[PDB]
């Protein structure tokens, strides 16, 4: 890690991940059906000095 | 006089708003504003609050006006304070002439409340014929020899000791007519009226601004201060209009 | 004709929060671009002193 | 709100209440106009103490009520000239007021 | 007035003001009596598109 | 599995104080560590 | 944790306990090493699965 922000006083990186990979059948509607994308955010605080 | 503030290392660090120039801004204005009620609070209460002593003999009166009518929380009404107000001018003019001291400059000072009141009372609804005072952003301008300024903070501005308003202080309004002899109370002011060359103020040392580093708390702080002395004399050039009860 | 699986770029889901009252929810409330001040007053002396 | 007034003598919003009756014992309209001009000058005062800049204050209202302080204002009855201008009714100002 | 801020969904914005000035005499440290600048701070929130 | 954000860094300042007619030096961070995708992280442990 | 695990049942934690173990009863200086090497294992079968 070691990555740095400057400012202000927290922060949140977000996470997601993952797809069902598809198998379109010609002349046929792929709009249906989406599993979508799951999402998820985690964020660490600093305690002072 | 001092003004203060101290501003931690990590609070300035996660902050994102300088908020230095904003602080010293406002001790200037703190200050400032010290001066000023220190200086009104002091015409009006040394002046008419204190008993048996008039500077010199017959030097001075030091008149104060009393209001026409019953009592005016009795009144409750917006208007008609107005007439009065102009009455107690008129009566004002009356004893500042009849003590002499110049047509011009003098000046007057009231509450914005009261101002309003003075305003109301030359409105289109009443009473007849064009006045002094302009409808719409009104100005008032005069009212014979004064200037009547309108200052939003009268009463306190002593200044003392202790951050909190209450304990030790240089210069006071007090609370009631009849607990200290007094007779301008806090609740009794809608106006007071002074010449100029009625009241003084003395100057050393100025005012200044600078900074510190202290390397102890990983903090450092602007502080600001300034010395000076506020007295009256003169109360012949000094009166107030004053609620009745 | 609504359309499921939308994305919702901001919602948590995560194993355990459950609820999914709202969304949107997670992100960031950020503003840098203006201080307020209180009034300024002024003083109505000196010049009548 | 209940309570609460942001950053304690700050300051605190002030809502002018109304002199005479409800609606029912007003709407003669004349007198509405009336009311309005002194609730305005002492919403001027209110607004005064407290600071705020003195330029650029703006006033909002309706076409009901606006006609009303057209009504307060003209020949009968409201003493001198002042302010308003006929011909359409537009008001100048009142109190550091747009309107 | 208006203001435009990117990215975020919230704006917020920070008011402050008043002190009180004091008095010290020849051999009192200033540390002991001090009040703060009490500052608070005002949130506004995007509804929606 | 787990980083750490650092504002201000690493940085040290040398200050003089007179009434002890001496002085001294003193160095500071500002950091802060969180822990991150837990599922990557494991432990031994014995007990029964 | 306590059932707080992230991300839903996609990724999952991991923890090994030591087999038939106990600090009192190992202390062999040779049997710890064969314990610690074989939970070693499970720890490195158990980190790629997810």
């Amino acid at each position: 890690m070691v990555r740095s922000i400057s400012s202000g006083k927290s922060a949140q990186f977000p996470v997601l991940g993952r797809t069902q990979a598809a198998y379109l059948a010609p002349g046929e509607n792929l709009d249906d059906k989406r599993k979508d994308i799951k999402h998820t955010e985690k964020v660490i605080t600093i305690d002072g000095l | 006089l001092t003004a203060d503030v101290l501003i931690y290392d990590i609070e300035d660090a996660m902050n994102h708003y300088d908020v230095r120039s904003e602080y010293t801004s406002q001790l200037g204005e703190s200050l400032a504003m010290a001066a000023d009620g220190a200086v009104l609070a002091e015409i009006a209460g040394l002046c008419n609050v204190e008993s048996k002593y008039n500077e010199n003999i017959e030097g001075l009166g030091t008149a104060t006006v009393i209001e026409t009518t019953q009592n005016k929380a009795a009144l409750t009404d917006q208007v008609a304070l107005g007439k009065e107000i102009i009455a107690a001018l008129t009566k004002a003019r009356a004893a500042l002439t009849k003590n002499y001291v110049p047509a011009a400059d003098r000046v007057f000072y009231c509450d914005p409340d009261s101002y309003s009141a003075i305003l109301a009372a030359l409105m289109p609804n009443a009473a007849n014929y064009a006045a002094l005072i302009d409808p719409e952003k009104g100005s008032i301008r005069n009212v014979m020899g004064f200037e009547v300024v309108e200052v939003p903070h009268l009463t306190a501005g002593g200044a003392g000791t202790a951050r909190e308003g209450t304990t030790g202080q240089k210069h006071v309004f007090p609370a009631n007519k009849g607990e200290g002899n007094v007779k301008v109370a806090k609740d009794n002011v809608i106006g007071l009226f002074m010449h100029r060359s009625a009241v003084g103020t003395v100057k050393l040392r100025d005012l200044a601004l600078e900074r510190a580093r202290r390397a102890n708390f990983q903090a450092d702080q602007i502080i600001a201060k300034y010395a000076m002395g506020h007295g009256g004399l003169r109360p012949e050039a000094a009166g107030a209009v004053v609620f009745k009860v | 004709a609504s359309m499921t699986g939308g994305q919702q770029m901001g919602t948590n889901q995560g194993k355990g929060v459950v609820a999914a009252g709202d969304k949107l929810a997670l992100f960031l409330k950020v503003f840098g671009g203006e201080v307020l001040t209180a009034f300024a007053r002024t003083s109505v002396t000196t010049s009548r002193h």
